[PDB]
RNA sequence: CUGCUGAUAAGGUCUUCAAAA
RNA sequence: GGUACACGAAAAACCUUACCUAGACUUGACAUCCUUGGCAAAAUUAUGGAAACAUAAUGGAGGUUAACCGAGUGACAGGUGGUGCAUGGUUGUCGUCAGCUCGUGUCGUGAGAUGUUGGGUUAAGUCCCGCAACGAGCGCAACCCUUAUCGUUAGUUACAUUGUCUAGCGAGACUGCUAAUGCAAAUUGGAGGAAGGAAGGGAUGACGUCAAAUCAUCAUGCCCCUUAUGUCUAGGGCUGCAAACGUGCUACAAUGGCCAAUACAAACAGUCGCCAGCUUGUAAAAGUGAGCAAAUCUGUAAAGUUGGUCUCAGUUCGGAUUGAGGGCUGCAAUUCGUCCUCAUGAAGUCGGAAUCACUAGUAAUCGCGAAUCAGCUAUGUCGCGGUGAAUACGUUCUCG
């Protein structure tokens, strides 16, 4: 079951706090970054791709 | 003829202004008198260290503006300021400063924390078992 | 806990069954879901069957049980004897 | 397998006493890292020790340290069954970081008052050779004498 | 003459620094080919942010890696712009990757 | 082991990004981030017959400009640029109709030595039964005589329908991975075999980069003529 | 410089190919 | 096992959720292809309802069907179902250790050898000599970021005790000079220098081993289900409990407990937010209410200093557990949130055999911030600064 629980997810609930923020390339529900609407896993390769401008491997 | 030394340690910066005055040196610090700016913790021989063996007789009037850092840090800071600012004052100084390295910035920052560890270079416990 | 201007909570589902049900003499089990709701004073005298997560077990409240949640009443795991490993 | 030599950092001169002596042992009384609280405590000793003994504190102290600090140290080597000691002359360096560490060590477990008093009653009292301390160098001491006869082979 | 615009403080930023430094070249020279006294271009403190990321898909939480992105800021105000100057600093067009926050 | 990924380590040093644009807030940044993600697996999953080696995203508070490199963009245009409003259509369905779309077809010259090319003509051959050695061969012979410096091609998974999945590296060439100077453009792709997948990941060496920059300029489409339009 | 120091269930992948470019 | 056990999970009350019970659905909650019309889907109000869903309402943006709203319709959709021993991708480990190979040549009937071994020097298969070998590739090093001194550019929202500070460019350190010895690489000492001989830290991780991990991020071969292993909803569960282990927090205390006054940071974050001030309250907080889209406003620094008190006790230590009254978030806090107040006051007085981490701003210790987040006994994770140690004689032993 994946394709349902993105379908829900899309759909808005009748609670406000049934809302809960998935992935939008891939569906993973956990570890999502809010800033991007994107998993890390996702993050991970868009950022290896160079598809997000400004993200580049830290040094500090 | 003033003279100023700039100063660094700890990411703590130094401005110390010494002027020409022989009514007693009476060092002071953030418009603050030592004692009560530091915890009197006796770190006051530390700044004191440059301008105790060579001199403090020439009763120079010591100016000093300090933002950042601790109070360890910033009584370093006043330290290199003030060697600094003495490099400005007879040169001759300067051999003898560098003798005992007291005019070379110390380098030493707190290292970053590394992920994986619980710090700069201690690491999680490790079991065998 | 529950804040005071709140005050208790019921669904006013319960709430409306307890009142048509108190008012009809004949009273019956009231089979609800509502763990979540509080024993209201008017609850009092009737008989409740809480879906403890299986069945409907059923809890008949007095004027002693005011206050607390209808579920409190109820459990949801039952544990009662281990048994030895070797 | 190292094959290198570890350097050694300044050991820096008291600012009160001009002992480097002093120095060493705030710090090895040092806990939390707490250098404010450690000078407090040894100057406190100190003023304690002005008010007992009616002498020079740094000589006092020096008195101490020379009698506690030991001469030779054994050191353990396991061949077949439990360990033969060997004993070694040890440097003047090692020797007084090894004597302040027994009288740190030695003056926190005392059974007295505030640890001010605990410390300058143990200094006191190793400044006369008798002490916690002083019956730790003793035992090694004749630890050592006893297993001189291994002092030829080491390694 | 008028100038209908006093204190123009033209802010910019962007998560490049090269590109933004010559952006900041192009407003400066065309400012200056006509009569308005920039105050100067200053830098701003650049607000990094870092985001940690598990390099794995399923297990070994202690490998991870690490990524950046630099908010690089910098700031030049205008005294006096004045229509001769407002209509040359219509035909700019700053790139896309720096971003301004004219404020009047 | 584990190597990290040649473009992404030398990403923001000397390369620019795939899309340059800078969002309002939050909730656009991810929308602005798939819808290009979207943009481009079109194009490289369908039109494939093209080429296409790269697009690139730019965009600002309402414009979208596309800038797609293609080596053969003669079947983008179609017959009498039948296709292109095709593809038009789809983009301006992908986005949004509310937003300016500026489609720009670029030929990009000298298309041998480009990673992403090279890799989707490996996977063609692997999907279309040639033999891996003969095909390896083939398109290390063409890259090299495309007068560039070394390329390493690595092809993994059930190799030939085989039952226990192998691995064949043809490294020709110096090929510097741990150098960031150096220009390495790297690429993968799937060839979707009716006995599984097979991964092929195409490095190529195109030289050192002297010149320091976040590059701002043309790699490897400038050897030739590069203007091809669409645009407005 | 000779203390002591014993054992580890069965069957198993993994080279398809040079004909050639 | 090392390479699992504060791991996937950077947030399990509902949702998440994949599990159980129950109420409901069938080209389906979602999609394409086809014959076909668009004059809807939402949202909300009624009744039945645990809610799914049903019967009635306002019949709705729009643009004539664009997207979507439909009817018919069979291919089918769908699966967090199995197989990580069919795979792609990604990752752990040996290991940032210094190795792994190739072309030509030569030796050997052959597997194979040479180069890569030998002598010096390094962290290094780093380099130099020797040498049937001559070269080359990946790895090493450098190029990349940051910290340490300085010059220049710019002076607001920094500074304004006038040159800090912030961020672009640049200079600087190159065994560059000197002494020793070596053929040469090079090693050691000195000078000047902020910095000396990989100046400190990070990114960077070769061929391959463990058929190592992941079909539950994603994709995918094959097998299996197709009015059910697919879908919606309500309740329960992932939080159980005679026990055992791992990782952490708090302690067993006068280097301390409590009370009062008080000084000094960096980094980061913020318009469903940060919340200054004021009023109320023993307090969590409530109300009013400015300021800030931010070098401007907000997010109380604590250890530390001084003073008062306790006077070595199971205590003014220790806070677990337990009862009661309140605050906030949220439809909803019982299973199962956290905070405050009041009250109670378990164990524990330094921990057995045996083990772990660490070579300077390190260990130890004290606070601050952020990510996921409506809320969260995260004491977890990722970062920042304040104070700030001890030791390294040596490789006999121990693991690799
Ligand atoms: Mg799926
Ligand atoms: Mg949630
Ligand atoms: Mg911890
Ligand atoms: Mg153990
Ligand atoms: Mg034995
Ligand atoms: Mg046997
Ligand atoms: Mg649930
Ligand atoms: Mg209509
Ligand atoms: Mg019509
Ligand atoms: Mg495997
Ligand atoms: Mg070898
Ligand atoms: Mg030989
Ligand atoms: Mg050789
Ligand atoms: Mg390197
Ligand atoms: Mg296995
Ligand atoms: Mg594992
Ligand atoms: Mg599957
Ligand atoms: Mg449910
Ligand atoms: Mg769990
Ligand atoms: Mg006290
Ligand atoms: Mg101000
Ligand atoms: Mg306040
Ligand atoms: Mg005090
Ligand atoms: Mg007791
Ligand atoms: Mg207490
Ligand atoms: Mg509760
Ligand atoms: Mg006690
Ligand atoms: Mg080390
Ligand atoms: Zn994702």
């Amino acid at each position: 079951a994946k394709k349902s629980l993105k379908v829900k997810q899309t759909r808005i609930p009748k609670f406000a706090v049934r809302a809960y923020t998935r992935c939008q390339r891939c569906g993973r529900a956990r570890a999502v970054l809010s800033h991007f609407g994107v998993c890390r896993l996702c993050f991970r390769e868009l950022a290896y791709a160079g598809a997000i401008p400004g993200v580049k491997k830290a040094s500090w | 003829q003033s003279y100023y030394g700039l100063g660094r340690r700890k990411s703590s910066s130094a401005k110390v202004y010494l002027t020409p005055t022989q009514d007693k040196g009476k060092i002071t610090v953030n418009r603050r008198d030592p004692s009560e700016y530091f915890p009197n913790k006796l770190v006051i021989q530390d700044m004191e260290q440059p301008l105790d063996l060579t001199d403090l007789k020439k009763n120079f009037d010591i100016n000093v503006v300090v933002k950042g850092g601790g109070f360890t840090g910033q009584a370093g800071a006043i330290r290199l300021g003030i060697v600094r600012a003495l490099l400005q004052f007879n040169p001759e100084l300067k051999k003898i400063l560098k003798s005992k390295k007291l005019t070379t910035r110390d380098k030493r920052v707190k290292e970053r924390k590394k992920f994986g560890l619980y710090g700069a270079r201690r690491a999680p416990q490790f079991t065998k078992r | 806990s529950r804040s005071a201007k709140k005050g208790a909570f019921v669904d006013a589902h319960l709430l409306k069954k307890v009142i048509d049900m108190n008012k009809q003499e004949k009273k019956r089990p009231i089979k609800t879901w509502s763990r979540r709701s509080t024993i209201f004073p008017e609850f009092v005298g009737n008989t409740f069957a809480v879906h403890n997560g299986k069945t409907f077990i059923n809890v008949y409240v007095t004027d002693d049980m005011v206050g607390h949640k209808l579920g409190e009443f109820s459990p949801t795991r039952n544990f009662k004897q281990h048994t030895a490993n070797r | 397998m190292r094959k290198n030599r570890a350097p050694k950092r300044t050991v820096l001169p008291d600012p009160v006493f001009n002992n480097t002596l002093v120095t060493r042992i705030i710090n090895v009384i040092m806990e939390d890292g707490k250098k404010g609280l450690a000078q407090r405590i040894l100057y406190g000793a100190f003023d304690l020790i002005e008010q007992r003994t009616k002498e020079k504190p740094l000589t006092v102290f020096e008195r101490a340290v020379g009698n506690v600090m030991p001469r030779l140290e054994l050191r353990v080597r396991r061949i077949a069954g439990s360990n033969y000691q060997v004993p070694t002359e040890v440097p003047q360096d090692r020797k007084i970081a090894l004597a302040l560490r027994w009288i740190a060590m030695f003056a926190r477990k005392r059974h007295e008052k505030t640890m001010l008093e605990k410390i300058a009653n143990e200094i006191i009292d190793a400044s006369n050779n008798t002490g916690a301390a002083i019956k730790k160098k003793d035992d090694t001491h004749k630890m050592a004498e006893a297993n001189k006869a291994f002092a030829h082979m080491r390694w | 003459n008028a100038v209908k615009y006093p204190e123009l403080k033209i802010k910019l930023e962007s998560y490049d620094s090269t590109l933004l430094d010559l952006t900041t070249k192009k407003i400066v020279e065309v400012v200056k080919g006509v009569d308005v006294k920039i105050k100067g271009p200053l830098p701003l403190p650049t607000k990094k942010e870092v985001i940690t990321i598990i390099r794995s898909p399923h297990v070994d939480k202690a490998s991870r890696e690490q990524f950046e992105k630099n908010r690089h800021k910098r700031l030049m105000i205008l005294v006096d712009v004045n229509q001769g100057a407002i209509d040359s600093l219509k035909r700019i067009k700053i790139p896309v990757g720096v971003t301004l926050r004219f404020s009047k | 082991g584990q190597k990290v990924n040649s473009n992404g380590l030398r990403f923001g040093i000397n390369k620019n990004w795939i899309s340059r644009w800078t969002a309002n807030s939050h909730a656009q940044t991810a929308k602005w981030l798939i819808e290009d993600e979207k943009i481009r697996n079109l194009f490289f999953v369908n039109y494939r017959n093209a080429q296409v080696s790269n697009v690139e995203i730019e965009r600002t508070q309402a414009t979208v400009d596309v800038f797609v490199y293609a080596a053969q963009p003669a079947f983008l245009i179609g017959s009498e640029n039948k296709n292109i409003q095709k593809i038009t259509k789809q983009i301006k369905q992908i986005i949004g109709r509310t937003t300016n779309l500026d489609l720009t077809i670029n030929e990009i010259g000298s298309p041998m030595l480009s990673a992403r090319i090279i890799a989707r003509d490996l996977a063609n051959a692997i999907e279309a039964r040639v033999p891996l050695r003969t095909a390896m061969r083939q398109s290390l012979i063409k890259v090299l005589k495309a007068g560039a410096n070394g390329i390493k091609v690595l092809v993994s998974g059930r190799l030939n329908g085989a039952e226990i999945a192998r691995d064949k590296m043809y490294i020709e060439g110096n090929m510097p991975l741990s150098t960031l100077r150096a220009d390495i453009d790297y690429a993968l792709e799937k060839a979707q075999t009716t006995y599984g997948v097979i991964g092929v990941k195409v490095w190529i060496n195109r030289g050192m980069i002297y010149t320091k920059g976040l590059n701002r300029t043309p790699a490897h489409i400038l050897h030739p003529q590069k203007k091809q339009p669409n645009r407005q």
